[PDB]
Parts: C-alpha cells; structure tokens; sequence
C-alpha cells in the first residue's frame, strides 16, 4: 500500500538549479525518516541525502554538502530536494526512501525499507 | 500554566514526554498561616531534591538526559514499542518501581561520577 | 566503498553466495549491513536488512550472514525472477552514513 | 555583597551587562517571625521560580545565554547600537514588557525542546 | 542516605573527593513547628547559596570542577602529593580559609565572566 | 583624524623573532576588533592574524598558527604582533587594521575599515 | 582564494567592472564582501563593505553587487586618480576568516 | 623492586588475532597509568597505546586505532593488549611500561618509567 | 618524528651531546622531553625526563637541556655500558600523544 512519488525530475544545464519532490501516501509519512538515493545510469547506488522524521536534522554526502538541501512537510506528505550549482557529476535517477534512522524512542533502522520510482535528472 | 496539566498522563509515554514543560512548570506554586508555609517550604524542598537528583547525574537543567547506564532486561523486556507506543508513564511507573532506586545507584554510582573524574583527567593531556 | 564482485553465476536449484568486503569502520563496526535487489529498469527492493533479518513479503530463499569485516548473501533456490542487480549498503557511522557496494550482476 | 547593587541601573544596557553578578547574588538572602519566615520563603521560591524559567531553555546556569529564536522586529526595530549603547535596562523593559510573554513562549516552545529531542536523535547515529 | 556520611573525614583529599555524594545528599533534608521550619528554610536558602555560587563559576550542576584560575603559591606551595596524598580536607580548610574569599572573588571576576563574554562573541563568527 | 603607526618592521635572519608593534590614535581602542594583514612585495594582501576587541580571543591563518602571536594594551593603545622561527614566506609589509569582527552587542564589522601605515619584514 | 582579473582597463567617463569569483563556501554561503583600494606604494583604502555599503568619505561612482558565488565592484565616470589595485576580500567562515582575491590593476 | 612481565607473544598468520598480557609486581599498579610502546627489530621505539591509572581511558596512535584495544585489570594487576586484523607492519617487541599519564591529583609523568622484558610479535 | 643523529662517537673521559630536532608542536610547545638508553638485546630504561630531571639510581653524568625546538642529552665521562641506542621521546600532545626519535648508536 506504500507510494512514493517522485516528481520534478528532468534537463538541467550545468550551473543551473532543480527542486525534485516526493509525494507519500499509504503509511504515517511523520513516522518515518526520509532519505534521497541516487544512481547514475551505468553505475551503483549512492546515497546523497538523509531527513529525521520531524524535519529537523538534515545529513548529506561531502559531495553536495553545501549544495544541496534536504526538507520535508509532513502536513502535505512531501519530501523536497533543493539542488544548486549542479555539477556534470549530479546526473543520475533519484529515489526517495523511507528509512535511514529513527527517533530514539523506535527501533533501528539503519536501512532504506519502501523506495520510490525514480526521478531522472540529467546535466 | 495550569493548561494541559497532566493531559497527557493517559497518552503514550512517547507522546506525553513531548509534554513535559507543563508538569515541570507546575512543581513550582495563624495556624493556618504556619500550615501554608509548611506545604510551601514543603514544595520547595522536593523540587530541589528532585533538582539535586537530576544533578548528581549528568542531567542538570534538562528535562530529558542521555545516559551510560545500560538497560537491564531484568528490570522490563519489553520492545521499545510496547514501552513508547501502547504503554502510559503510569503503567511504566507501576512496572518499574521495583527497580527504581536500583537504577538510581547505577546512575550515580559509576556513570557520571567515573564521567566526572575521567573528564577530570581529560583536562590535563 | 564496499568491495563486491561484479558478478556471480548460477542454475536453477542450486545455491549462489554473494560477497560483500569493507573496512572495519564500517561493516566490523556496526551489525547494519543490507541488501538490495534492483531488477533492471525498476526502482530497488530491500531483500535483507540488519545482516540477517528480512522484511514482509521476501521469501526464506535470500539469508544473509556477517563475518569479521565481509558480509555475505545467499540465495538458495535459484530462479528465473532471481536476475537482478544485487547491491551491498553498510553504514558507516556518523560522518559518513551510508556505503554502497558496487552492484553485483546474477545470471541464472 | 551589597555593593554596586543597582549601581548600573542608569548604565547602557551594554555596560549593564557586564555587572550581572552584583544583581544576581542580592536575589537570595511570634507574627513577626512568621512574616519574615514567609519572606524568605517567598525570594527563595521566587529566585526557583526565575531558575526554572531558565532551565526549561537552554540556559541553566548561566548569567547570559544565547538561543536559537530569531529576533521579530515587531518587538523593537532598533538596531544593536540603540539598544546596547543609547538604551537602558529599565527603558528596555518598559518597551517590551508587552511581548515579554511571547518571547517566553517561544524560548520553551520550539528552541529548547526541539533542540532537547533533536540531541535525543543525535546520540543514536 | 545518612551512610558513609562523612566517614571520609579524615580520609586524605584525594580519597575523600570520591564520596562526595554522601555529603552532598545530606545537605537536603506552635513556637516548635517554627522553630523546624525556620531551620528547613535556612538550610533551603544556605544550598541555594551555594548552587548560586557554582553556577556564577562554571561550575553549575558539578561536583567536580575543573576553572581557569591559576593556583598561587602565595595561598600554598605544597606540591599535589602532600596535599591529594597527605593530607585531609578538615586540615586543607583550616590552611586555606585566609584565602577562601579571594579565591572567590577570582572565580567569578574573571574567568567566568570573560569566558561567558567570549562565548558570546564565538557564537557571532 | 583615526591614526595607526606601525613600529618594529626590519631585517631579521631566517629562523629569527619579530616583535611589532601598532600605536593607535583618534579614536576609542577598545571598542574595535584589530588584524593583522601581510602582502609581500610583489603579490596581493594575505590576512595574517586577528584579535577582538577586548584582547581575549586571538585567531591566526594556520600557515602561522604555532608561530605568530597577536596581542593587545587597550590602556596603553598598543597592538603588538610577536613572532617566532621566521620563514622566508614571511617577508612583506604588515599593516595592522581596525575591524575583522565586533562583539555581540554591535553590528557585524566583517571588513577592515581603517589601515595603517605598513611595516616592512625582510627573512 | 578568490579567482580576480589581473586586469581590467578603461577611459575616462565610461563604467568598468571587476569581478571576483569565489567558492560557495565563502561569497555564496555569506553576504560580507569587500573591495580595497590600494593606490601604489601606499596603505589600502576601504572602498565598499558588506558586498554593496560604502564607506564615509566614499563617492558613489564606487558601487558593489553579488550574485550567486561572484561579487562585482563597478566603477563609473573614471577618472585618473583610480588607477590602483582593487582587492577582493571575502569572510570564508569561523575556520578560514577572510580570503583576498588577486589584485587587479585598473588602467585609465 | 618493580617488575613488568609480558606472555603472549608469538607467532600469528597475517590477518590474525592476538592477546599480549603484562603482569605487574613490586609496586602499587593501580596507581599507575600504563602503556604499551613497540620496537621493530631493525627500527626504533613506537608508541603503540596508553591507558590511565583507573582502566577508563584508553588512548591509541592511528595506525592501530580501530584494531587494538587496550585494557587492564587492577585486582588482578594485569594489563591486556588485544589485537585484530594484524596487518605486517605490527611485527615488533611489545613492551609494557608504566607511566604516560597521571591523575590531576598527581604530578605529570608525561613519561615511561619503568619498562617490561618484551614480548616478539611476528606477521 | 623527532629528527636524531643515526651516530655519536666518542673516547672514554670526554663528553659528547646527542641532538633531537622537532616540530614546534610537539618539543617547542611542551617540556616533556624524555631520553631512554637501551642496551642491545635488553629493555630501554629511562635516563633522564621533564627535559632536566633525572630518575632515581642515574649518575649526574646523563643530563638533559632544550633550546627552543630541539633537546640536547649530554653525556659526560665516557665509558664501557654507555655503548647503547640513545632513545629520544616528546610529549606531542593530545591528539598524537608519544613521537620517538630515531635510535642513536653511542661507540665508546
Ligand atoms: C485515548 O485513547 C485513544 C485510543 O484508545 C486515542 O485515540 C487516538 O487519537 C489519535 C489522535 O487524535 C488518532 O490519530 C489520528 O488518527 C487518524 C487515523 O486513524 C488520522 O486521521 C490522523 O492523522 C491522526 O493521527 C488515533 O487514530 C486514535 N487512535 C485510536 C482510536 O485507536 C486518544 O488519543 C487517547 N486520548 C488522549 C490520551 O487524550
Ligand atoms: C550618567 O550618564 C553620563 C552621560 O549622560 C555618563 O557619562 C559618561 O561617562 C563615561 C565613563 O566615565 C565617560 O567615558 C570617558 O570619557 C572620556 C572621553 O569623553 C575619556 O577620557 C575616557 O576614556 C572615558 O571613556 C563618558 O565620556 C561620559 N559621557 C558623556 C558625559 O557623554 C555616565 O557614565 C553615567 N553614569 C552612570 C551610569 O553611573
Ligand atoms: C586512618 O589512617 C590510616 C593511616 O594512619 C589509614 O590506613 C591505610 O588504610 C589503607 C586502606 O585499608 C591501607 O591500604 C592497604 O594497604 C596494604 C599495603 O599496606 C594493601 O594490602 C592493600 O592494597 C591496601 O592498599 C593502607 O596500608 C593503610 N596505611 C597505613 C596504615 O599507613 C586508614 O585508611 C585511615 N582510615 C580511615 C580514613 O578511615
Ligand atoms: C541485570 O540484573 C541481574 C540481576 O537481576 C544482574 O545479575 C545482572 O548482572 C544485570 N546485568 C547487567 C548487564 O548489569
Ligand atoms: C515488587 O516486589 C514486592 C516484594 O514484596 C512484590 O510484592 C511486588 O509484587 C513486586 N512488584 C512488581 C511489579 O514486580
Ligand atoms: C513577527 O510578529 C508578527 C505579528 O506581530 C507575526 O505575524 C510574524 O510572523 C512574526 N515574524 C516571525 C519571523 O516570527
Ligand atoms: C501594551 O498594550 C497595552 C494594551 O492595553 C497598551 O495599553 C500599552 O500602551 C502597550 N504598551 C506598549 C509599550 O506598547
Ligand atoms: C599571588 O599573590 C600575590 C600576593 O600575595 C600577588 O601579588 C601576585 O600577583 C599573585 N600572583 C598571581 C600569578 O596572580
Ligand atoms: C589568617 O590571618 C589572620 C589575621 O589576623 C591570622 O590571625 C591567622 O593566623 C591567619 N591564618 C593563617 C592560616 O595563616
């Protein structure tokens, strides 16, 4: 029953700026911490960014450290991924998953458990 | 200030610890004259008892405090689920009393006071 | 990164074991280590998740097992569905959380 | 202990700041004897009261402390140079006595006890 | 609580400063009814005298803690070893008490204060 | 009428000490955060050293960080710059500056508005 | 360091820029950014602070802008006594304080 | 009168694990901070680990950080070295020695007073 | 590391100085710089630290100096045990903690 959307994905030139999106539906999307994966179209996967589930704290990869920028709002069930300055090497598909850690009060889950479509975002 | 007192005592206890300002704000206010003194002298020295408590841990001016003492399954085996989503800090009080001040000697006994003297010695190096 | 071979054959029947090597920091440190399948062209799926437990709806046939720094994942009970590209994802603490290993092709 | 109490009350809120302590040390310490004896309980409770108030913010224990709550200028849209150097203490409050209530309720809101629960996150990674 | 309470007396300094919590648990719990709640409000006040004057130090919440003032061999020249090893807290008092206020007074004129200011000034960059 | 005359620039053998020195008129000392900014002859301005306002927190550029040491006499109007096991790197012209912060309860001064004279290290 | 043009040449009455291109981390992530002008064989001169302020007893031909990681002084009616090096200074955080670009001569 | 005896050194396969002990004699063990410095044979002295007089703090060079694990055991007076996942370059004489640290009730014995026989550890 | 002379030669009755260059960080900002002799195929054992002091059962012969980033051991009065690998040691602080310098040969 869990979707996850993703919405925003498309041709950017290089130096440019894009805002993906991920719409969620079919769970408590305020219970879960949220994180962005991306995999370039002949390689592995990377992971690129992480959110708690209050929106609070924000962890990223050194790589777009100061690029890019990882929100959510849980009253609409979106989780957004703001990209600035993008580098040939951002050109990847990015999925939005659910997982990554968990409040102190839950078990560990140091693991991404329900992942989205994809969103294909070229430089 | 007397809003939401106690409101969450049936909620989770992982929903009424995100309302734990109210209960703290509320520890704090002839003959009879004498009689409201004592209960207010009374009220004081709780809550610096309790504050002293707090203190002697690692836990001063905080109404939620990390610790070092492990968790036994001695004292609860419970999931953290059982404990933070279908359980009330009642229930978890009830449950707990047994080994209440048994947690209280491990917090003070080795945790912050071995903390303490180690930091102690981490300012020389 | 996490060193995994690029490949890994097998027939239906039998049983295949894919390897997964990392430094101590990461995969000998920490009890979290996870495996995804992605089949091509689809979005990944969690087959394993903290070394050795599994999520609803993924067969018994995929188990996983840790020792010392390598992790592996066996898949007994081969079968036509099992081609995919299998990827190895270890945390790796605070300051780097997340290592991906590279993804592992399985013919069958 | 008495000395420069008050002395800087006519002072810059700027230069005020820097004699906190001598304020700070003066706030503790038959019918007759009851009424002192309700005196002194009430600066002590008081004094807890003004402690608490700081404690459930991040500031405990301390003469000055900053937060994580922006500035409105809907409080005062006087730049620092006004406020820390043309301005005193009692001029101070008397402009923003009538938002003080606000400014405390966001200091409780969402800084301290965000910032509680988000170090309660942080010391599991 | 009454255990061990100052069993460590005549301990030498360096033994004596790991049973600080005994002694410091202790410091907390008609015309006679007065006379009892006067002496409870007294020992109130006395303790929060002295958690204010370990919280104008940095030494809020701590039973141990380490400052920036600089020991001076005018106050005493014994090295760490007669004084941690050879001798016991009742005899350091009684050496040391000429100079108890000074000690005090560079406890908090100083290295609190400038340290505070500092940290403000750390938190702008 | 702000004023700020640097003593204590020579020649000194590699390996050597430097003491320079600042004298400042004009206007009130210790209210303004001081620096020290080097450029070498031929090349362009390098920010060597910084100290607030009241002479409490020093900051260096950590090509220097173990070597130099900034200082201040708010009573005396003096601003002084020691240095220690000089390099050849070393040689230029020091200009001490007013500004580089301000306290808490002053705008931000992240600029150096009045400059000195300059002195002259040779290695 | 700020990447600047060695040099930018102009006549008198027309308007010359210089730029100033630095990382994300410095003129991108902060808005304190500063031009000096220093004339030959004399102390350097505050020209604009704060990317667009000016200082006292500065005209506004001296004027200074930013967007996104490059900041801009723009000099307008020049004239022969603003034949200097320009400076590009920017405030790079709590641990690197302040980065100056590379001087740029200004030729009228 | 002190006396520092090492068991456990020997021969282990590339990739292997061992457990150095040293016990202590003549001397109040507890009250001193211990260390453990090896010697390769053609080369010098290296400081491998330290660990203070109560066994709470343990300090390592990085070459050894996430590998060695220093311990002790006061009733007893006995100081272990457990090592995992020894790589050549650990092939040395391991000694056990007091001192390196000191409480800050105690002088600095920024120092190894007194050292053991040695124990030959070979990759 | 400590930069040490590999050898010191020397006759019996005269004095000889074994040098130890450091950084600044470690023998430039400490006075904890300590001198071990070992003999071959035996312990080391400590000759002098704190720079100056000497341990309990060493002649006055062994003596210890530091002049700004480097300490000197001098030894006086040459004779047949001198024969050993002189060990310098420094106090590098909190991060790295002990740096030894290269053993030095003494031939009396
Ligand atoms: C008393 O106990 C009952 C349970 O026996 C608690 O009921 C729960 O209340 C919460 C908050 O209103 C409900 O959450 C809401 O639920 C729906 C989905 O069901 C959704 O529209 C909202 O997003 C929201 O999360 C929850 O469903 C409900 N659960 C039940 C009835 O099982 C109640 O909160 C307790 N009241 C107290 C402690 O005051
Ligand atoms: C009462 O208010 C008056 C202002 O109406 C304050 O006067 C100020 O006092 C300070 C401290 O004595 C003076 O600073 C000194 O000034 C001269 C330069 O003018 C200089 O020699 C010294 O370095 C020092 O900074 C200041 O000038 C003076 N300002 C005035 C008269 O405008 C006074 O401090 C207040 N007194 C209180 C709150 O007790
Ligand atoms: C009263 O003062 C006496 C000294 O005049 C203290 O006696 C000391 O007590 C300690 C703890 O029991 C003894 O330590 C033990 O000693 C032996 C070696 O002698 C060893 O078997 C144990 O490991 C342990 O460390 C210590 O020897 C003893 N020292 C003396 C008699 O010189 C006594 O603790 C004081 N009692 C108090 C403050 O209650
Ligand atoms: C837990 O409690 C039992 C007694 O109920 C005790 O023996 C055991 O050692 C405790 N475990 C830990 C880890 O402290
Ligand atoms: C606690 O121990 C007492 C001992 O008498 C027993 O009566 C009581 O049931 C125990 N409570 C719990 C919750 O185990
Ligand atoms: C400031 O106060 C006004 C009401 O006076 C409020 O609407 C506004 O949102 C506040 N601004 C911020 C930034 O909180
Ligand atoms: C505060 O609000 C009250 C509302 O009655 C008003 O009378 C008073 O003037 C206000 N004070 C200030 C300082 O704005
Ligand atoms: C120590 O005390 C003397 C007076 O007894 C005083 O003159 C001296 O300056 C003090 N030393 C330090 C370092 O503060
Ligand atoms: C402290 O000073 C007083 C001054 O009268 C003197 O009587 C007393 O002996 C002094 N005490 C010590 C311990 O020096």
């Amino acid at each position: 029953e869990v979707q996850l959307v993703e919405t925003g994905g498309g041709l950017v030139q290089p130096g440019g700026s894009l805002k993906l999106s991920c719409r969620a539906s079919g769970y408590t999307f305020s219970s879960f911490a949220m994180s962005w994966v991306r995999q370039a179209p002949g390689k592995g996967l990377e992971w690129v960014s992480l959110i708690n589930d209050r929106g609070g704290l924000t962890f990223y990869v050194d790589s777009v450290k100061g690029r890019f920028t990882i929100s959510r709002d849980n009253s609409k069930n979106t989780l957004s991924l703001q990209m600035h300055s993008l580098r040939d090497g951002d050109t990847a598909v990015y999925y939005c998953a659910t997982g990554g850690m968990s409040s102190a009060l839950q078990s560990s889950k140091y693991y991404f458990d329900f992942w989205g479509q994809g969103a294909l975002v070229t430089v | 200030v007397f809003l939401g007192f106690l409101g969450a005592a049936g909620s989770t206890m992982g929903a009424a610890s995100m309302t734990l300002t109210v209960q703290a704000r509320n520890l704090l206010s002839t003959v009879w004259g004498i009689k409201q003194l004592q209960a207010r002298v009374l009220a004081v020295e709780r809550y610096l008892r309790d504050q002293q408590l707090l203190g002697i841990w690692g836990c001063s001016g905080k109404l939620i405090c990390c610790t070092n003492v492990p968790w036994n399954s001695s004292w609860s085996n419970r999931n953290l689920s059982e404990i933070w989503d279908n359980m009330t800090w009642l229930q978890w009080d009830k449950e707990i009393s047994n080994y209440t001040q048994i947690i209280y000697g491990l917090l003070e006994e080795s945790q912050n006071q071995q903390e303490k003297n180690e930091q102690d010695l981490l300012a020389l190096d | 990164a996490l060193t995994q071979p690029p490949s890994v054959s097998g027939s239906p029947g039998q049983s295949v074991t894919i390897s997964c090597t990392g430094t101590s920091s990461d995969i000998g440190s920490y009890n979290y280590v996870s495996w995804y399948q992605q089949h091509p062209g689809k979005a990944p799926k969690l087959m394993i998740y903290d070394v050795t437990q599994r999520p609803s709806g993924v067969s018994d046939r995929f188990s996983g097992s840790k020792s010392g720094n390598t992790a592996s994942l066996t898949i007994s009970g081969l079968q036509a569905d099992d081609e995919a590209d299998y990827y190895c994802s270890a945390y790796a603490g605070r300051q780097t959380f997340y290592i991906f290993g590279g993804g592992t092709r399985l013919t069958v």
